[PDB]
């Protein structure tokens, strides 16, 4: 199967703090397992997975090390932005960076990611080439020809295409324990006295994504939401005429199903 | 293990 | 500028009065990342509240997780109530034991 890592950072400044409050959040196949914060007492990566705990401390002395690096990039950076963009003094910003790997099912670098937003918009991006750079705003073309003169895009690629794969191939080798099982769901169906209302439930799923889809022909839906013990929730309702109960069924698809469920009320 | 950043913005 | 936030309210376990759960308060899909979040059992705040670390999104959009220990009956009735820059309100959503 396909595998992923990423690193979500953040920086966040506030009229009141004198100094932004840094976050990053490393995730691998989409599930977070580590993270650094630096309003914590005590600033240092923590594991956030229990498989880990097996990384001895010169692991986490060297990550929490690049992690106050990083907090000074981000809070030059931020510096700089307000300059670029004619913001004054007294307002909130913010700065999100997410970078990291994708790997096929062989294991191969499928594609590496690099991108940044300020104040929640794109701001500038590596393209998939990991030479170029992609960059909207007017402000965001002094940073583009920046980067392109001082040969940033060749630094990042080498990251992506090396360091990246090269550790998450290691932590695969370790998460060959808690990472291998996806949850399949368990569906059912309600009834309501709209007319009636049929609700189709998928309950304990892992990973997230998932569909639903009433018959017949392809309704009320809510996003999916997380069950808060790591699996997830989602229901899709319809509209129906009372005593027409069984000409209706539904249909849930799951990449832990064997193949979809058919289900309808019982 | 996490990326470093080169120029600033 | 600022992303108005999403809120679904709803049971870890399918609910059955009189037994022990967990209640969630999902607020997906805000900016910035400042926000308030309060559970309410008939109006009230709930004493005590766990809330997720803050967390973004592929679209850079933020979200959390609130949840706190409740055991639903038939008459008591469990709210969300979030605070953030895109409203110039408070916004909040009722429990509905079938969503």
């Amino acid at each position: 199967g396909p595998h992923s890592m990423r690193y979500f950072e953040t920086a966040v400044s506030r009229p009141g703090l004198e100094e932004p409050r840094y976050i990053s959040v490393g995730y691998v196949d989409n599930k977070e397992f580590v993270r650094f914060d630096s309003d914590a007492e005590n600033p240092r990566y923590e594991p956030r997975a229990p498989w880990m705990e097996q990384e001895g401390p010169e692991y986490w002395e060297r990550e929490t090390q690049k992690a106050k690096g990083q907090e000074q990039w981000f809070r030059v950076s931020l510096r700089n932005l307000l300059g670029y963009y004619n913001q004054s003094a007294g307002g909130s910003h913010t700065l999100q960076q997410m970078s990291g790997c994708d790997l096929g099912s062989d294991w191969r670098l499928l594609r590496g990611y690099l991108q940044f937003a300020y104040e929640g918009r794109d701001y500038i991006a590596l393209n998939e080439d990991l030479k170029t750079w992609t960059a909207a705003d007017m402000a965001a073309q002094i940073t583009r020809r920046k980067w392109e003169q001082s040969g940033a895009a060749e630094h990042y690629k080498a990251y992506l295409e090396g360091e990246c794969v090269e550790w998450l191939h290691r932590y695969l080798k370790n998460g060959n324990a808690t990472l291998l099982r996806t949850d399949s769901p368990k569906a059912h169906v309600t009834h309501h006295p709209r007319e009636v209302t049929l609700r189709c439930w998928a309950l304990g799923f892992y990973p997230a994504d998932i569909t639903l889809t009433w018959q017949g022909e392809e309704m009320e839906l809510v996003e999916t939401r997380p069950a808060g013990d790591g699996t997830f929730q989602k229901w899709a309702s319809v509209v129906v005429p009372l005593g027409k109960e069984q000409n209706y069924t539904c249909r849930v698809y799951h990449e832990g199903l064997p193949e979809p469920l058919t289900l309808r009320w019982e | 293990k996490a990326p470093f950043n080169f120029a600033t913005m | 500028i600022q992303k108005t936030p999403q809120i679904q309210v709803y049971s870890r376990h399918p609910p059955e009065n009189g037994k022990p759960n967990i209640l969630n308060c999902y607020v997906t899909q805000f900016h910035p990342p400042h926000i308030e979040i309060q559970m309410l059992k008939n109006g009230k705040k709930i004493p005590k509240v766990e809330m997720s670390d803050m967390s973004f999104s592929k679209d850079w959009s933020f979200y959390i997780l609130a949840h706190t220990e409740f055991t639903p009956t038939e008459t008591d009735t469990y709210a969300c109530r979030v605070k953030h820059d895109s409203m110039a309100e408070p916004k909040t959503v009722y429990w509905d034991r079938d969503m």
